[PDB]
């Protein structure tokens, strides 16, 4: 199983928004088919997730706005590296 | 009538890049920056907080256009001349998200290799925690050769615990004011230590002002800091456009003011860490030997604890020191970490902790290996050389698994010793030796004008010394008959 990592100072995380980081060597299909799986993994447990975006060229991996409830589910996914918890970043 | 900061940044004797603006909306339209500036199609932002959000009030686009104003501005820009490229990563309310910015950053990569090849920097004027994905993304943006220029943040505190900041393969930039010193931003201001490669100006910094097409306005920040930088490296760029990340940092560095900020600002723990450059252009166009000092996160009060200190994949790790401000050190090793040299440094066992010092330099075709040595025993002590021809020392190191104590090495008896040997064209190196009979405080031995520092050392003698590191040129050995050895080294 892979890990999860959230923004340590507490008021800037913005939890409910993932980034899925695959394994270094992941193709956009295999990438593609996983966020899939997700959806369908949450879909069956009477979930809903919106997949945002599905990096294609600087990392592997998706951007998906779902549950917490689902990250267990999310972190035994197939060639999945880790999830990111979304977070804040300011102008400075 | 020149703005201190555009002052500041040019020496005595005072030169095709595409600078990409991750940021807020700007006025493509300001006098400053028309013509100069693109805006993309781009724009990732989240909803502003309505509760405090009028729009009819609201100026959208003052953090951006300022900044563009100082990377490139007419009147009152870095680098006069340098194409710009703006995207949306920051809402109105100067917010914007992690996955924001990596849909940026993925954005750039995409244009990158759309458009043909071409020198690109990428100024980030923005922080948020520390991000593993946000950090990747960047380290993955710097392989494909983009220069990377970050705002150290204004939280006075340590830089390494916000992203972009933390990321080790990206120019992240302090803020320092009229009279050299880091600026305050309310009860807080520039961010320091470990991560922070080097300070730029950042307090009362003239810039378009998107109040009016052709009004300015006075900023202070660390992303006004940054946008200096990005301007010089985009001015670099526009003179050698095949310089790489590693290439650029190491001129950088160079090319700064030495010892001009009074540390006394920064925490106690912090000022050694936090490098005393002020940005500055290099006064012409342009062979010269580059090194860097890359202190480590301290090891920890632990018993095992261990620190590690490496070099960018395109730098040679020359030489590898220690420090610990209480004293209690076992040593430091030149050990090798998913093929690479590394300095790793081990805490003695009642110690407050350990920090481990590389010295990473820039070497063309240069083959170093390292030539361990075990402790044997004898009145004269552990010695090790470079035996192969053509191989030169650029560094010694030497550790004790004990708790109480011509091109060689030598060490205590009951230390391994460890010697940096390299094959480089013209490489050439000697040693420079500097002792005291009493120490106050520290002995310090440098490099003379031409020869570039590779190895910081502190003969074993006195049981006493609390550490021995590179600054800039000079070797510096803290000790609370202390001599200190310095390894000079230059190529023709």
């Amino acid at each position: 199983t892979a890990t999860f990592h959230r923004c340590a100072k507490d008021p800037w995380r913005l939890p409910g928004t993932y980034v899925v980081v695959l394994k270094e060597e992941t193709h956009l299909s295999q990438s593609e088919r996983t966020a899939r799986r997700l959806q369908a993994q949450a879909a069956r447990r009477g979930y809903l997730t919106k997949i945002l975006h599905v990096f294609h060229g600087l990392l592997p991996g998706f951007l998906v706005k779902m549950s917490g409830d689902l990250l267990e589910l999310a972190l035994k996914l197939p060639h999945v590296d880790y999830i990111e918890e979304d977070s804040s970043v300011f102008a400075q | 009538s020149i703005p201190w900061n555009l002052e500041r940044i040019t020496p005595p004797r005072y030169y095709l890049v595409e600078v990409y603006l991750l940021d807020t909306s700007i006025q493509s339209d300001h006098r400053e920056i028309e013509g100069r500036v693109m805006v993309t199609d781009f724009e990732n932002v989240p909803e502003e907080d309505g509760t405090r959000f009028h729009r009819q009030a609201s100026k959208c686009d003052s953090h951006g256009t300022h900044l563009a104003g100082v990377v490139s501005g007419r009147d009152a820009g870095v680098a006069k001349g340098a194409s710009m490229r703006s995207l949306r990563v920051l809402n109105c309310q100067g917010k914007g998200t992690v996955s924001g910015t990596l849909i940026g950053l993925e954005f750039i990569r995409k244009s990158q290799l759309v458009q043909p090849v071409g020198p690109l920097v990428v100024l980030l004027p923005l922080a948020g925690g520390y991000s593993r994905v946000l950090n990747a993304a960047c380290q993955r943006l710097a392989r494909a050769g983009v220069v990377l220029v970050t705002a150290a943040g204004n939280f006075r505190d340590d830089a390494c615990l916000y992203s972009p900041a933390s990321a080790p393969e990206v120019i992240t930039v302090g803020a320092t004011n009229a009279q050299d010193q880091p600026v305050t931003l309310g009860t807080l201001g520039t961010n320091f230590g470990r991560c922070v490669d080097l300070f730029a100006p950042g307090e009362d910094i003239i810039g378009a002002s998107s109040d009016c097409s052709t009004c300015f306005v006075s900023q202070s920040g660390t992303s006004q800091a940054a946008a200096h930088v990005a301007g010089i490296a985009a001015m670099m760029l526009s003179a050698e456009p095949e310089l790489t990340l590693a290439e650029l940092r190491q001129r950088l560095i160079h090319f700064s003011a030495k010892d001009v900020i009074n540390e006394a600002w920064f925490p106690e723990d912090q000022r050694v860490l936090t490098p005393n450059l002020v940005a500055a252009l290099p006064p012409s166009t342009h062979w010269q030997l580059f090194c860097r000092t890359v202190w480590s996160a301290h090891s920890g009060p632990t018993r095992m604890a261990t620190a590690i200190a490496r070099c960018a994949p395109d730098e040679e790790l020359l030489s590898c020191s220690s420090f610990s401000r209480s004293g209690k050190r076992r040593g430091e090793r030149m050990e090798a970490q998913g093929g690479k040299l590394v300095c790793r440094a081990h805490n003695a066992f009642g110690g407050e902790g350990v920090y481990a010092i590389a010295r990473c330099c820039l070497l063309p075709q240069a083959n170093c290996s390292v030539h361990t040595a075990p402790p044997a025993e004898a009145s004269m002590g552990t010695r090790v050389h470079c035996h192969q021809q053509g191989h030169v020392l650029t560094g010694c190191s030497s550790h004790w698994e004990v708790e109480d104590l011509p091109n060689q090495c030598v060490g205590h008896r009951e230390a391994s010793i460890h010697a940096s040997c390299c094959h480089a064209p013209g490489l050439e190196c000697k040693v420079k030796e500097h002792g005291i009979p009493a120490p106050q405080e520290q002995v310090t031995v440098a490099c003379e004008e031409g020869w570039t520092l590779t190895g910081c050392s502190a003969l074993p003698g006195t049981s006493h010394v609390l550490g021995a590191y590179a600054v800039d040129n000079t070797c510096v050995v803290r000790s609370r008959a202390v001599t200190a050895v310095a390894i000079c080294c230059r190529s023709r």
